[PDB]
């Protein structure tokens, strides 16, 4: 659509050129070439608000989006027209696919996530630290399409998972595991963040031991 | 100390040959 | 009964039995044996590893 | 300390399979070979496709592409290989692109995984790239079912 292409260029020109160039070629030491990154890269980077970036540091954060859904489609169409690349999955009505991306095999998804994902995102997508100021974020806010395109495009320091390395059905199983491990309640009480020993040991010292010592003080005497 | 069996080389190296594979497990 | 020699040669390789720590699944069992880099499909059984 | 002159975000390269290259005043972005494969090699006599985008850093004048050569075969350029004042020249239609083309007639075999040298010559600038092969948005090819062993 030519209207969608001119709207995307018009949006791109006052938001993305300073770092990516007027012809999407990149501005050295400021931002990379966007040629061939595809609509999927635009969708992930703009729908999670990471783009436009605001400064250079170790890692660009996610933040509230600067554009709405149609503007994101326009920007993705404009970038797609310059080099192609992967696209964001759609549903019958041409909307970005969300529910149809939930795969049916969550046990396979969990096994795949633990092999490929939990090293950086933790057992249940709680986040983990990376080398020097970087970090794999908590996965609990990404929608299914965001998870899918994150695997598809390999953002910042996240490895790129092609549709040949992880087929679409494998990706859908992974997104089902990611979504279900975010929405499942804890079974044994308050989940304490899901990191395990460190918050459990914090809870013992600040709740259990404080209670036990306070009770000892109440029962015992001073001096 | 540094591990004695770990040094950088400057030789470029060649493309590996196609694997054929002998029989008899 | 607990004491075991770690360097007892027990692992078949292309040049004879070797101790466990010197070997792995990548050690050839005969000369020219073809060992594929296989990837985990995540489905237990039913071809867990493919080329 | 992560926001100094040596910054981790700002030197990041595009997460694409193609290669960047500086041909004088031309930026060569996303340069890659399309060459669907079946066995360990793509044999000589096959016609493969060389794709890229050429971006004019200058905004005053125009530029044109000549004489792409390689030691894998011969390259035929079809279409108007001129890149405009401050515009782009899309050569080939990449994987997800819904007519300048570079056709490579192969003389020695190529395989996905290795890099191959191509020399781009503009009327101002000329450089060698070492281009990869990119399967683009093609699906994973079936692998014959293994037996029981
Ligand atoms: C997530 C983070 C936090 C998690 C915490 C969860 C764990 C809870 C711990 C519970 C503590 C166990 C205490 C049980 C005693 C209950 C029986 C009772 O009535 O005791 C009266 C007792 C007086 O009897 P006593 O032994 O003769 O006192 C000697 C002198 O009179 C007093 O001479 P003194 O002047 O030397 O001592 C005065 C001292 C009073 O404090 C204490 O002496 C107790 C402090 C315990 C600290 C434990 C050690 C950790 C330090 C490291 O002054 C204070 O420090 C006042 C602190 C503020 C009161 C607590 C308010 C908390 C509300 C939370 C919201 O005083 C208290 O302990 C009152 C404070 C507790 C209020 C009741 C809260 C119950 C419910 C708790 C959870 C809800
Ligand atoms: C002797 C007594 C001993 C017993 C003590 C018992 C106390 C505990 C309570 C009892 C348990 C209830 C019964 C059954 C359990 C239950 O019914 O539970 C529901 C759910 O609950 C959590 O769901 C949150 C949402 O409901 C979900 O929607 C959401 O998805 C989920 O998100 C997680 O998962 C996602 C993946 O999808 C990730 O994306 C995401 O990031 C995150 O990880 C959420 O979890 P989370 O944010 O962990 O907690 C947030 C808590 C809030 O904190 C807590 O109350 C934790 C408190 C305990 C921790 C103690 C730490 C101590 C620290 C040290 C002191 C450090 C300081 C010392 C150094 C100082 C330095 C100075 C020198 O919510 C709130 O109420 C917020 C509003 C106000 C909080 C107040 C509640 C009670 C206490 C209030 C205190 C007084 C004033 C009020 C405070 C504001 C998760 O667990 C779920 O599994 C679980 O299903
Ligand atoms: C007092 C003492 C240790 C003297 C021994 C001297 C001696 C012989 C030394 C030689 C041995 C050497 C070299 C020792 C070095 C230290 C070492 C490596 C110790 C090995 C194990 C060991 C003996 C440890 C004992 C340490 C110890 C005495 C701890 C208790 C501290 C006290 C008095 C706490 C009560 C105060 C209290 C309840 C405070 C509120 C709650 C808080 C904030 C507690 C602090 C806290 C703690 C203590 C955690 O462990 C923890 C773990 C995970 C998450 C969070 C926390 C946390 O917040
Ligand atoms: C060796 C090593 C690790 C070094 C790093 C140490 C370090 C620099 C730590 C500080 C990190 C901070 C606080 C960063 C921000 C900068 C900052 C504000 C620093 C302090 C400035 C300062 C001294 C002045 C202000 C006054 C002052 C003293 C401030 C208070 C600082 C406080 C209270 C911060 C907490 C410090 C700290 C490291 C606590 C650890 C807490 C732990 C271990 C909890 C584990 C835990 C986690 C992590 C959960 O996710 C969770 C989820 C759900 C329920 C429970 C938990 C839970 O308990
Ligand atoms: C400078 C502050 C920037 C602005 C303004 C915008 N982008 Fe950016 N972008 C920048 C950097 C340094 C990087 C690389 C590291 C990173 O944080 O990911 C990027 C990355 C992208 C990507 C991903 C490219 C990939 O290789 O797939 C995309 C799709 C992207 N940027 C798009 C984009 C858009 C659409 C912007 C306008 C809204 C935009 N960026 C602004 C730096 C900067
Ligand atoms: C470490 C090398 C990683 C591995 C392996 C995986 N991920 Fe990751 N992921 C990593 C980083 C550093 C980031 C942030 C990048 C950014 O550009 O800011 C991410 C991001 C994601 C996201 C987006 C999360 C959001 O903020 O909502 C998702 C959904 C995500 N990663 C999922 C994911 C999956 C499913 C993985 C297994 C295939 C996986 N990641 C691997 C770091 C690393
Ligand atoms: C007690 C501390 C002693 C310091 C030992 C330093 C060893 C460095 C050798 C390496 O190489
Ligand atoms: C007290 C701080 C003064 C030094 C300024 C250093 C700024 C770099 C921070 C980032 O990284």
């Amino acid at each position: 659509q030519s209207a969608l292409l001119r709207t995307g260029k018009q949006l791109f020109e006052t938001s993305c050129v300073s770092c990516h160039g007027a012809n999407l070629q990149g501005v050295p030491d400021r931002g990379p070439s966007l040629i061939g990154t595809g609509e999927a890269a635009v969708y992930f980077q703009v729908s999670t608000g990471r783009m436009p970036a605001m400064r250079g540091e170790a890692q660009a954060p996610s933040k509230p989006p600067h554009f709405d859904e149609s503007q994101i489609d326009a920007l993705g169409a404009y970038v797609q027209a310059n080099g192609g690349g992967p696209t964001v999955p759609r549903d019958d009505h041409g909307a970005v696919a969300q529910e149809s991306l939930i795969g049916g095999d969550v046990a396979r998804g969990g096994d795949l996530f633990r092999l490929n994902c939990a090293s950086c995102h933790n057992f249940t997508g709680k986040g983990g630290a990376l080398s020097s100021g970087k970090y794999a974020p908590d996965l609990g806010d990404a929608n299914p399409a965001q998870i899918y395109t994150a695997m598809l495009t390999g953002p910042q320091n996240m490895p790129k998972f092609s549709d040949r390395q992880l087929t679409p059905d494998e990706k859908r199983d992974i997104v089902a595991y990611v979504r279900e491990s975010a929405e499942t309640p804890s079974y044994g009480g308050y989940g304490l963040g899901g990191f395990g020993p460190a918050p459990e040991g914090m809870a013992m010292w600040i709740i259990g031991m404080v209670a036990a010592i306070g009770v000892a003080m109440w029962i015992g005497s001073r001096a | 100390c540094s591990p004695p069996g770990e040094t950088a080389s400057s030789e470029p190296g060649t493309t590996p040959a196609i694997w054929t594979g002998s029989p008899s497990p | 009964g607990l004491i075991k020699n770690p360097w007892k040669p027990v692992v078949p390789t292309a040049e004879g039995k070797k101790a466990v720590l010197w070997t792995s699944g990548w050690t050839p069992r005969f000369k020219g044996e073809t060992i594929y880099l296989a990837r985990a499909t995540g489905r237990p059984g039913e071809s867990p590893f493919v080329k | 300390c992560s926001a100094g002159q040596i910054s981790q975000t700002t030197t990041q390269e595009p997460a694409v399979n193609g290669v960047n290259a500086q041909a004088g005043q031309v930026s060569l972005r996303n340069v890659h070979l399309r060459a669907p494969q079946q066995t360990d090699y793509v044999e000589p006599g096959t016609t493969v496709e060389l794709l890229f985008v050429a971006a004019n850093d200058s905004t005053e004048g125009s530029n044109k592409l000549k004489s792409i050569t390689s030691d894998v075969g011969e390259v035929t350029l079809t279409g108007d290989s001129t890149v405009p004042a401050d515009g782009v020249l899309i050569v080939g239609e990449p994987d997800g692109q819904i007519a300048v083309t570079a056709e490579v007639e192969l003389t020695k075999p190529i395989t996905n995984g290795l890099l191959y040298d191509f020399t781009f010559t503009f009327e101002d600038g000329e450089t060698t790239v070492a281009v990869p092969i990119s399967a683009g948005e093609q699906p994973r090819r079936p692998v014959p079912p293994a037996g029981p062993g």
